[PDB]
RNA sequence: GGAGCCUCGGUUGGCCUCGGAUAGCCGGUCCCCCGCGGGGUCCGGUGCGGAGUGCCCUUCGUCCUGGGAAACGGGGCGCGGC
RNA sequence: CCCCGGAGCCCCGCGGACGCUACGCCGCGACGAGUAGGAGGGCCGCUGCGGUGAGCCUUGAAGCCUAGGGCGCGGGCCCGGG
RNA sequence: CCGCGGCGGUGCGCCGCGACCGGCUCCGGGACGGCUGGGAAGGCCCGGCGGGGAAGGUGGCUCGGCCGAGUGUUACAGCCCCCCCGGCAGCAGCACUCGCCGAAUCCCGGGGCCGAGGGAGCGAGACCCGUCGCCGCGCUCUCCCCCCUCCCGGCGCGCCGG
């Protein structure tokens, strides 16, 4: 057998360790929420300063 | 036959769950409560006296070759291509200008009209500027010059593409052996559709481009590298 | 396609290992004013360190030996061949490309001619530190001709000042001409200076 | 110590080296841990039935 | 009708001080001196182009005295701006301080 | 003017002050001295140098016709004199 | 709730390779400096004998020579021409 | 013979592309943790409390046009600085890159390079072939609705019905 690196090859990670799935669909999910909020005190920030 | 109950997150990961997914796909509800010989297989015919007769379709072989090659491994992810995906540098949009850096029409300049179903680029530096038709290229052969015409509502014909594009001639047998045999057939001749498609498509875009000042006479010019400027110091 | 480079103002191996590597790569090389290529170091010190190399001679027959050349722009050929490998094909070829001159004669003397920052004395020295004149250095250890190098370049340089000022009087004329013209080369000057010429 | 360099590793550490470069010795011959199989068939009479219960 | 690629000298093999290993060219691509300004020219194919005795044929074109070997520059190699290239044969050594072109066309731009 | 072995490298040009560096570059002299220039003083500009090699010059499709701005410039390996 | 001379087959215990010169064939790991010295294998090589090739040979054997074509890690070997 | 139909091996010679996987080397983005629950900073200012350099000051002298410039002395604050009490949201290892250590407290996307090396079908009336494990999903055998609209159909480019 071929030595897939899991690190790269998502399906591999999956087989050795299915519980992968979950905790990259959090930390996809996690990341952009704080991504929106980072934005939105940035909006307020703005709002601030124009006030 | 509906779409995708979850979109996509990462290539690989749906944005929902396993749990989720079955209360969206309502697993709840939709529970399926489901507890030779003689007769021949696939011949038949008709046919006179005696009765009738019973083909085989499908007959077997009537010459085994000595040894042949024994199957492969099934191998998993490796599409033709045809089923394959395409890309586009972001820098080549519609309407946009190219450098031509490889072919007969070598450093002419050119604008781009679409990217085909094959993944290469439709180009024209309309024919009467440049000397350049209707015509395919390649994204790895062209610069992506940062210059657009505003090309949006021209109506390109939907039935050029790739299969009208692509070369035409030569059969196999004939008289072959000699000094004759499509040596000759000589010229790819232009035809008329052919000349039709570039009359319609450049009037779309000729007025377009002329609009922008010394476009044309940049479009008519061909690009080359002089002394003192270097490619990875310069912008296109 | 040819490197001219006035000698006047470097420094002799700093200068020489620049040229080499030019040399080396195929370019080829024009080397001028080399009696004015300077040494670092006191100028006693060089002579002496001259001096020495002029001992160093094949004791059972000197017409062998280590040919010490006299003329500066020999000299400084002789420090660049002591940094290509000489003895090999390509070595050779590199040399024969390097061409180098006492004084600035006919064909580089209506030529500008660069000159190698990295390799110039006012940069690469402290200025309370202390160097030779290579021409000098040259002169004493036996080079013939510094005066008659020194005559024919007096004549260059008067030669040159009149070049000059013709020079100068077409770059006044034509500073005369634009402002002349600046109505009707007006919307030409603008374009040359919104794409950032001009400023 | 003057043959060797170690010290205290972080979690990632342990991750990055076992699933990048964790071999088994299964009859002694030097074996890729490509499946929990083979984790399992070894180490499960301790309770370690997989590559995450290896690293743990 | 002009130049369509970037001058380049062949500056010998990648080595070694005393072994030269002689499948990898290294050239100092003209006006590039920088691990740097050396992006650009990553994968960019490359021509050894040369002339010999006997003649030759030509793609498009009737036979000539010219030949060539392709080759493909690879890597930036070291600070200055030189960069790797590897060839389809490995370069003559007759081919030491002469041109070869890198072209502009496998382009990432 | 025609063919025809061979040897190759090349793939825009740059037709120039002198030099200085705890300084330089350009102007213009109203004014003075020397042989249109040279030297001086004085004043006015530039000086991380745009009268910049981080530069300059040159353009890179061919033709047609029928307007504008620019317009006597280019050529005939055009021809004789200084 | 039935029979493979027919379930149609990812497993088939009814019969079993394209494969099986079992001194064969196939799969997984690991490793590979070497004098003196030791051992193994050489379808490497020389000459003669018993067998054996319904072998080859004046329609050209052996040897010899070969900027001809190849094989083998190698000892060597095989073909073409003379 | 024309089909280049289906499968199998191939390419005369020189080429190029494409996508998939392996191993690398880079690039660009973002999201988090911990600390003296970071240190400094910024911003708003208020009330005090002292100390220092040294000042819109004064003074001797000097240099220029009462003013500007240069030294010198005692030193309050009308140039600042520093300590001490008390209090605000703007901070955030901060793109005002002033100084860390990291990642189940971590993810995404992109480029260059080298390599593909194996081959679980040799049945006589019924495949010349899939595929194991993992991902999920996606779909359906459950009904709903909404939107956009590509093909086609209808009505007035617009609207309505795969
Ligand atoms: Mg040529
Ligand atoms: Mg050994
Ligand atoms: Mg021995």
């Amino acid at each position: 057998v071929l030595k897939k690196n899991p690190l790269k090859n998502l399906r591999i990670m999956l087989k050795l360790n299915p519980y992968a799935k979950t905790m990259r669909r959090n930390t996809i999910l996690r990341q952009a929420r704080n991504h929106k909020l980072r934005v939105e005190r940035a909006a307020a920030a703005l709002a601030a300063k124009k006030s | 036959p509906h779409c995708s109950r979850n979109p996509v997150l990462v290539r690989g990961i749906g944005r929902y769950s396993r749990s989720a997914m079955y209360s969206r796909k309502a697993l709840y509800k939709r529970k399926y409560a489901a507890p030779v010989l003689a007769t021949v297989t696939k011949p038949v015919g008709g046919d006179k006296n005696g009765g009738t007769r019973v083909v085989k379709l499908r007959k077997m072989p009537r010459y085994y070759p000595t040894e042949d090659v024994p199957r492969k491994l099934l191998s998993h992810g490796r599409k033709p291509f045809s089923q394959h995906v395409r890309k586009l540098r972001a820098s080549i949009t519609p309407g946009t200008i190219l450098i031509i850096l490889t072919g007969r029409h070598r450093g002419k300049r050119v604008v781009f009209l679409k990217q085909l179903s094959s993944g290469l680029l439709l180009v024209t530096g309309p024919l009467s500027l440049n000397r350049v038709p209707l015509r395919r290229t390649h994204q790895k052969f062209v610069i992506a010059t940062s210059t657009k015409i505003d090309i949006s509502g021209v109506k390109i014909p939907k039935h050029l593409t790739d299969a009208y594009f692509k070369k035409k001639q030569l059969r196999k047998p004939r008289h072959q052996e000699g000094e004759i045999f499509d040596t000759e057939k000589e010229k790819y001749e232009i035809t008329e559709q052919r000349k039709v498609d570039q009359k319609a498509v450049d009037s779309q875009i000729l007025p377009k481009i002329k609009a922008v000042p010394q476009l044309q006479g940049y479009l008519r010019s061909v690009f080359a590298l002089t002394n003192g400027v270097y490619p990875h110091k310069l912008v296109f | 396609q040819v490197l001219v480079l006035d000698g006047r103002g470097h420094l002799l191996g700093r200068l020489a290992a620049i040229v080499a590597k030019q040399v080396l790569l195929g370019r080829k090389v024009v080397v001028v004013r080399c009696e004015g290529i300077n040494i670092s170091g006191n100028f006693y010190r060089n002579k002496l360190k001259y001096l020495a190399f002029l001992r160093k001679r094949m004791n059972t027959n000197p017409s062998r030996g280590p040919y010490h050349f006299r003329a500066p722009s020999r000299i400084f050929w002789r420090t660049v061949r002591g940094m290509l490998p000489h003895k090999t094909k390509r070595g050779q070829a590199a040399l024969d490309r390097l061409k180098v001159f006492d004084g600035i004669p006919p064909p580089y003397d209506k030529k500008k001619r660069m000159v190698v920052p990295a390799a110039l004395k006012v940069v690469r020295l402290k200025p309370t530190r202390k160097f030779a004149y290579l021409g000098r250095l040259a002169h004493e250890v036996g080079w013939k001709y510094q005066a008659v190098t020194a005559t024919l370049e007096e004549k260059r340089k008067e030669k040159a000042k009149i070049h000059y000022r013709k020079k100068k009087q077409l770059m006044r004329l034509r500073k005369q001409a634009e402002k002349n013209v600046e109505k009707k080369i007006d919307r030409f000057t603008e374009v040359l200076k919104t794409h950032g010429f001009l400023v | 110590e003057p043959y060797i360099a170690w010290g205290y590793p972080n979690l990632k550490s342990v991750n990055e080296l076992i699933y990048k470069r964790g071999y088994g010795k299964i009859n002694k011959k030097r074996i890729a841990l490509t499946d929990n199989a083979l984790i399992a068939r070894s180490l499960g009479k301790y309770g370690i039935i997989c590559m995450e219960d290896l690293i743990h | 009708s002009g130049r369509l690629w970037c001058k380049a000298i062949f500056a010998g093999y990648k080595r070694g001080l005393r072994n030269q290993r002689e499948h990898t060219a290294l050239l100092k691509i003209e006006g590039v001196y920088a691990r740097d300004e050396t992006e650009f020219y990553l994968g960019k194919r490359c021509a050894y182009v040369y002339k010999a005795k006997n003649n030759t044929v030509t793609p498009g074109g009737k036979p000539n005295k010219t030949r060539v070997i392709w080759g493909k520059v690879t890597r930036a190699h070291g600070n200055s701006g030189m960069v790797r290239a590897k060839f389809r044969s490995n370069l003559p050594a007759k081919a030491i301080g002469h041109r070869i072109r890198v072209m502009l066309y496998p382009s990432r731009i």
